[PDB]
């Protein structure tokens, strides 16, 4: 069981989830306040059609 | 803190009333080319014509890329500049026509601006303003809702419609943490405050210092986005448990052939916003250099697309002469470009510089690199640069300076340059090595 | 309504300026000269508005920069409105999600259209009173919206799901509101104030609406389930022919009974001087199809080898499709024609050129091409604007000409210095010495 | 030999680490000669290590087997670690889903070096043992008992219902973020090792950390920006780091990342690290590649490329005309040339002896001199194979020394290229031409 | 119920310590030089002392290159990896052929890993029951579960995850499990035979009662190459929601292996071997019909041979002064460029002789369990000597068919001439096709 | 003793049209320990070998031609055509 623990503990990964979250953050919060109609995505276009 | 044969060419030696001088603004010589490109810049700022084009003619190191970077810098963030070579057009994923449409829509921009009122502060209280129920039933009927707020140095209580109670109900405002509500649009929005931050040892709560300024303020936003961004936002399906969006996300979506219906609808909506004054279109300069490889089909396609209404200016660059046009050998035409395009386009020539100008080029490149050479060696540097080339001297100066630095020196004297030119060779010496050595070298 | 644009080359002529007998004015509605070309365009447009003839190939040939595309776009614009018309080019035939066969098939299909009429009903007025019985955190509610005009008092009602439909957005007690019956959709005619007066007339109005849709659109909407995404994403290829036959017979019997009405369109092809012989045979089979838009062509060269072959057939086209096509050849411009074109282009640019500016423009048009003049006008105008006056004298034009280059001058410059720039065997020179 | 690496044809040469004088030596680190070439290589390596000037270029020529690949590998070794080396050959750019131009762009994006730093906070040693006096969490305070401080932490709406989150028996070391973060288990205690005989895969046992709790930890990463491109390519772009379905990365992401790295460098959060590109035998590449690089090697982020080829006057692939070195004049102008020289006897014998040492092979005088003769009349690679085969013969001959016997057996049983060609020309009867001309008949 | 196809008559080179060959042994006759060279090469291979060795042999068709390859493959034993594939298989579709060549180099190198594991197994009894110690509803973390087995019963409780594994297996009280304690999950042996026969029918297997003591312990040794690990890591192995089932139902395609994965696998394999888990063995690579390869491969191999992990490869070209496929002027012996032959040496595989060919035919008769007469054997061998041995080889079996249809167990001159009449060869077709009005 | 091997025989057509990579594939397959018998035929004689630049008898190079075996087939006279057509007619019950 000591061998079991010694082998179970090192499950380390190459790129951590924190290294991803810091690479998937928001610096500029938003822009182009009127944008609800400049796109109107296809999921709503099917509804409109 | 980086440099790659650059960081010394800024602008074009321009001036009001379109005059280019001898040695100023990084560029040296080429008064005709610089004044022509300045006139081109004025034309671009005018935003009158659609889809013009100018080529270049010259040898190595005459300013083609230098002029392109100069005009790109002169454009600034206001007008996008898109550099490219036709070799990147070899898109295996999608056809050439779709790539050129996407580049076209990328070279077309729209600048949006708007201002929304903001009511800030901290909720000091929340109380009903009761009136007796007038309609069917009796009891409670809140006339309206007035709630106080206080940012730094600005205290004010907002009177508002009673309906904001639902917002208070919906946003779970608690008391005095975050306020986001407007006069007409209404509804509160929440994002506590640091004053209470010490009440808990550890939590997962948010806190913020006191808001600054007055209770009522305005914010100004400017954003220049290409129409292609709107097109791809329309096309790419984003969402959650809906089968279309998650299926698209699973499928790893590719460059789907967007239908021209959506493109024309986007153009119509963009125009209808722009004419209202809430928006305005700004073009973008597409630039493609070393175009000799471009094939006949692309030649015909650009000849067709030159007349497009929304077409922005596309500036082209090459240096070929009496050659066979790439794509197929039937057309043996100047500049690797069929006369179908040469006679329909504006040609601009370039030519290398004189010994004084080229020596000033070498000296300024030395100054940017922070190395230096005294006259007793820089004279022979200039003579050899005239003999060999400009790029030869520019690239080989750095090894001379580094060798001197490793030789406990800061200046470049006759020895280091003599042995440096003894060691290394050039293109003519490369051909000599080719046709002299007989041991496969 | 107006579509964004800049000063385009073809933004200078609209229509052809024909007559009742299609006689050509020397200069009218932008178009200048090309009298018999104008007559051919007129007879073509009467032929296509007749609607009794389908599938006739027409080809136009001429020297470069000879207003062929100008005539084509004039014809396309002269087609009126409320009728679809599709155009493609000489390099959009190929595709990856589609075969060239299917790409050309869709190009042919898109032009023709159908229009189906239907009845529409609507309620309109101004909400000036509202009263909704709604329990907090409940699941049962009713409502009474008093959508009214300035003519009578009317408290209307909502059914089961209509409460959410009429309370999705802000509804107040002054606001001019129009809603539909069969859908309950909300349309903001405008706020009363805080700015439209309360409406008059009767609340409930009836009308008719006709919906248009092209043949390929009908083929793709009903063939499968995800084709609605293909309406924009285009995620389909080689639609099953069973659906095509079913929609074709549906359209035939709809036209027979008369529920809908056909609006045939036109397909346009230009710079077809290069194209595969497989596509040429595709045209040869598609022309005699029962449903076939009128197809135009274009060419710049003469004797040349069509792609997919090795014989230099005339007009860049195989002789079979050559014979089954109507040829409208174009010839060069008159000096009167070219100077009139320069004047109309200058006034389209609304650049107040001087007389000498047009003189030099006409001289250049005599010596060399006209689009080079169409750029020399711009550069001379900008150089004159560097002098701030709204006129261009000989100085600006001469400076622009002796600073810029056309084809021939640069050709001769390279000719006398072939050893400077890169030649076919790959040698270039950087040093002046 | 940290990895499963066995041996190299040039493993003795690990590093172009010229001395402080940079004056070449007759012998150094196993290499002999290349004096001016080694001096220029040291200058180039220093210029790369400068990390302030981009857009340089050096060309290497000369007959092969002169240590050119060994030269590049030694340069990389002398550059140390934290500088990933782009190992791409000529025949790796004609890929299916990656066009050559953006494949070169991706290689350059990998070639860049950058550093990133970040800071976070945690609590260490939280042997909690919750005990409260059902639900609702009335008087929601938890005991916390680490090595240094053993107190009771007060909680609130997010923790009194966050402690009921991550349902645990509270007899283990746990981590919480004092900066308004969640709860994460780091493992149980040794006392929990014995309570369950076979612990589940989730359950591991780690001691209470010997110290305080409030740990503000800084972390440092060295990740190429192309990896971030792959990460943010899609909504969940983590599976694509290793699979390889990049998809011809668009240039908008490229310039956005350039702006981000510039602003982070100005903020001080990131700093650059020089990179190098090296591809062997550039002659067997399309003229389009040379045309593209002749413009793309003068960009702001333009790492130097280690050009190297050995062909003669030929035609650049993608054209028809005769060209210098099989390379365009434009590419043969904006660079500097490295050339090699024919081998001499002394370095041949020294290199053979060094290789024998690397192969744990003993060579005597006669075998060494005979194989030097072979490697001077032929190339040295034949003798480098012959030392191995002769040591095999010797260890099959019940001895370890290599002498005339094993060398002569190899010479008889292994054929020189010239004599192989002579045998081919004199026995062509059994061979086949392009048209399938074979004389199968014997008598 | 046997099938011998041009082989199974060869079982080894037949050498000694002193490099002495045997004239007739192991299915090989003759070729003293080739056998000596092959023995030396395989002796060098067995030491695992090197990597990236290469050799080219010049051998015409039917000279014995494939026979030598099979013999050398059998010299190293079944456990030593080998992957000799056709030279036309490089030109794949879904992956660039240089990536395929890297994949084959990755496959060739071998390894031997091991792992020791324990496991428990019907269920004697069952007693289910920690405290929330707070606002939690409860805390279930221990359940005593029976473990019958055969040789002794040892019930034991573990982490609750084993309990949820018990519900996951949906095992009753009289149901046998096989729970490897390394993960705490369940592997199902099936139902049991003791609490069985509750009904006259059962689709679910009754399953034999587990044999031995419950606390089973064992060790496993497996020889697995690295590319299997790469492809296993590439795709997901578990999952419960839509992504897992859709991905597994999706058909994976061959892709490009990234070099960072190569670094990762090298690091982990080094860590495991340093613990004594795995031992190292190199590989062996062979390609036939190599002269049809293009110049780009022939020049990329120049640097690919310098790979430090690349195992020993054997190169085999049969032609002569031929240009490499796709070369305008790169003409070389055997269709291999000189800048590539400067990295390896040359062997000469030559054709056979008179007594050699007759013994080959006789031995093929033996392996085909047919009796051959002296006259027919000599005729077959002679006409093989003039034109080709393979003609006699492919006539042996139909001649045996003729003999069987003649109710005899020997080949007579009649049978061989009848097969000759009814079945031509290349030489008789070199002078008969021209006089054909219809193509 | 749970399975039963049934080593059938493969039939292919238009081998002169086959290409050199298929030639090498079958060349190695013939020498392989597991290869079903082959029924391969070239209708054309002395035709161009597809996939290569050279033409050889049967449209196949001499390597595989010598590796395999050959059965020639000659044309018919009239009487067997008459008999075949009579059989066709009585099959069509006319
Ligand atoms: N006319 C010029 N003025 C200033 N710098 C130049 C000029 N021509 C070339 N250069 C230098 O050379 C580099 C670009 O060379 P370029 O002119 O594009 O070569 P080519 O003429 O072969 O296209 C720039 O970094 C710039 O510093
Ligand atoms: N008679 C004309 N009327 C109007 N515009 C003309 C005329 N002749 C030439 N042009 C202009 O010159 C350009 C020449 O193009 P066009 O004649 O349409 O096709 P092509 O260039 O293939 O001959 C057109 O864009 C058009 O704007
Ligand atoms: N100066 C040297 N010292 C020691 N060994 C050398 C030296 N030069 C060359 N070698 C040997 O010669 C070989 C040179 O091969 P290399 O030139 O790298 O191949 P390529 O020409 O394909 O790049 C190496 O394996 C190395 O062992
Ligand atoms: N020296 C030999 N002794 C016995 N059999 C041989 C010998 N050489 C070849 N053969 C047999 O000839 C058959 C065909 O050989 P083949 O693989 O065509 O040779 P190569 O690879 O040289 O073309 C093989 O099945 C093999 O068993
Ligand atoms: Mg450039
Ligand atoms: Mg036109
Ligand atoms: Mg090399
Ligand atoms: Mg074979």
């Amino acid at each position: 069981v000591n061998k079991l623990r010694c082998d179970r503990r090192p499950i380390f990964g190459k790129n951590l989830i924190d290294l991803l979250t810091k690479d998937r953050r928001v610096k500029y919060d938003k822009s182009s306040i009127i944008d609800n109609e400049l796109i109107k995505p296809l999921q709503t276009r099917v509804l409109d059609n | 803190t980086r440099t790659a044969a650059h960081t010394h060419i800024k602008g074009l030696g321009l001036d009001e009333s379109g005059v280019a001088k001898r040695v100023e603004g990084g560029f040296v010589g080429q008064i005709e080319a610089r004044e022509a490109c300045g006139v081109i810049v004025d034309l671009i700022k005018a935003k009158k014509m659609s889809g013009r084009a100018i080529l270049l003619a010259g040898g190595p190191s005459t300013g083609k890329t230098a002029l392109a970077l100069a005009i790109s810098q002169e454009l600034g963030p206001k007008v996008p500049f898109c550099p490219l070579v036709g070799s990147e057009l070899y898109s295996v994923e999608v056809k050439k026509t779709e790539t050129l449409m996407e580049n076209f829509r990328r070279a077309i921009g729209l600048r949006i601006k708007e201002t929304k009122e903001v009511y800030e502060g901290e909720v000091t209280e929340l109380t009903p303003e009761d009136a007796e129920n007038p309609l069917g039933g009796y009891g409670k009927t809140i006339s309206h809702v007035i709630v106080g707020l206080k940012s730094a140095k600005g205290t004010k209580t907002l009177r508002l419609d009673p309906t904001i109670y639902e917002s208070i109900q919906r946003e779970k405002v608690s008391i005095g943490d975050v306020i986001y509500i407007e006069a007409n649009t209404g509804a509160v929005k929440r994002v506590r405050s640091d004053a209470y931050a010490t009440e808990f040892d550890l939590e997962t709560e948010e806190y913020v210092p006191l808001p600054k300024g007055e209770v009522h303020k305005k914010k100004e936003i400017v954003q220049d986005v290409t129409l292609h961004d709107l097109d791809v936002a329309n096309a790419r399906p984003q969402g959650g448990q809906d089968v279309i969006s998650m299926m698209g996300q699973l499928l790893k979506p590719k460059k789907t052939e967007i239908t021209e219906k959506l493109r024309q609808e986007v153009n119509k909506v963009v125009a209808k916003y722009i004419d209202q004054g809430v928006a305005e279109l700004i073009p973008g300069v597409l630039f493609i250099d070393e175009v000799n490889m471009l094939d006949i089909e692309i030649f015909t396609y650009l000849n067709k697309a030159l007349e497009s209404n929304i077409a922005p200016v596309v500036v082209l660059a090459s240096n070929r002469g009496m050659t066979t046009v790439r794509g197929t050998e039937d057309v043996i035409s100047p500049h690797g470009v069929p006369p179908d395009l040469i006679d329909r386009l504006l040609i601009v020539r370039t030519l290398p510089y004189d010994k004084d100008e080229i020596r000033t080029i070498i000296e300024r490149r030395a100054t940017v690199e922070r190395l230096q050479v005294e006259s007793s060696a820089l004279d022979l540097l200039a003579t050899m640069g005239t003999e060999t080339s400009l790029r030869y001297a520019l690239q080989l100066l750095a090894p001379c300076g580094i060798l001197a630095q490793t030789s406990n020196r800061k200046e470049i004297v006759v020895n280091d340059v003599n042995e440096a030119k003894l060691l290394f060779l050039d293109a003519k010496r490369s051909t000599k090595i080719l046709e002299t050595s007989a041991n496969y070298l | 309504l107006k579509s964004l644009s800049l000063i385009a080359a073809h933004s200078h002529i609209t229509g052809l300026g024909l007559d009742e007998n299609l006689q050509p004015r020397p200069t009218s509605e932008g178009m200048v000269g090309q009298l018999q070309a104008r007559r051919a365009a007129g007879v073509i447009l009467k032929m296509v508005q007749n609607g009794t003839i389908a599938g006739r190939a027409v080809l136009v040939a001429g020297p470069p920069s000879t207003g062929k595309t100008a005539l084509a776009m004039g014809v396309s614009q002269s087609l009126g409105k409320d009728v679809p018309f599709t155009a493609i080019a000489g390099s959009e035939i190929f595709s990856l999600e589609l075969s060239k066969t299917e790409a050309l098939t869709q190009a042919f299909r898109k032009s023709i259209g159908i229009k189906i009429k239907e009845e529409t009903e609507l309620i309109e007025g101004e909400v000036v009173e509202i009263q909704i019985d709604r329990s907090i955190t409940g699941g049962h509610k009713q409502g009474k919206l008093t959508i009214k005009t300035t003519d009578m008092e009317t408290i209307y009602e909502l059914g089961n799901k209509m409460i959410d439909g009429l309370t999705k957005e802000k509804v107040l007690a002054g606001d001019v509101i129009s809603i539909d019956k069969a859908s309950g959709k909300i349309t903001k005619l405008g706020r009363s104030f805080a700015f439209v007066q309360c409406p008059e007339g009767e609340l409930q109005k009836r009308k008719t609406v006709v919906h248009t849709v092209s043949l390929h659109e009908i083929d793709v909407i009903n063939s499968r389930t995800q084709g609605f995404l293909a309406l924009f994403t285009g995620d389909t290829g080689e639609i099953r022919s069973e659906v095509r036959d079913q929609i074709n017979t549906k359209v035939a019997e709809w036209k027979e009974e008369g529920k809908a009405e056909i609006v045939p369109g036109v397909l346009f092809i230009d710079e077809v001087h290069m194209l595969d012989i497989e596509c040429f045979s595709f045209i040869n089979r598609a022309l005699e199809d029962e449903f076939a838009p009128i197809v135009m062509m274009a060419t710049n060269r003469g004797v040349s080898k069509t792609r997919g072959t090795n014989y230099k057939s005339p007009h860049g086209l195989p002789l079979d499709l050559l014979d089954r096509s109507i040829i409208i050849t174009t010839k060069s411009y008159n000096e009167q024609e070219i100077k009139t074109i320069l004047s109309i282009r200058a006034q389209e640019e609304e650049v107040e050129l001087s007389s000498d500016a047009l003189d030099l423009l006409t001289k250049t048009g005599v010596e060399t091409s006209l689009r080079y003049s169409s750029n020399l006008i711009s550069v001379a105008q900008q150089i004159a604007m560097k002098r701030k006056n709204n006129t261009v004298e000989v100085e600006d034009v001469k400076r622009a000409y002796l600073l810029f280059l056309d084809s021939a001058r640069s050709v001769k410059y390279v000719q006398e210095n072939e050893s400077q720039y890169i030649d076919d065997q790959g040698n270039v020179q950087i040093s002046i010495a």
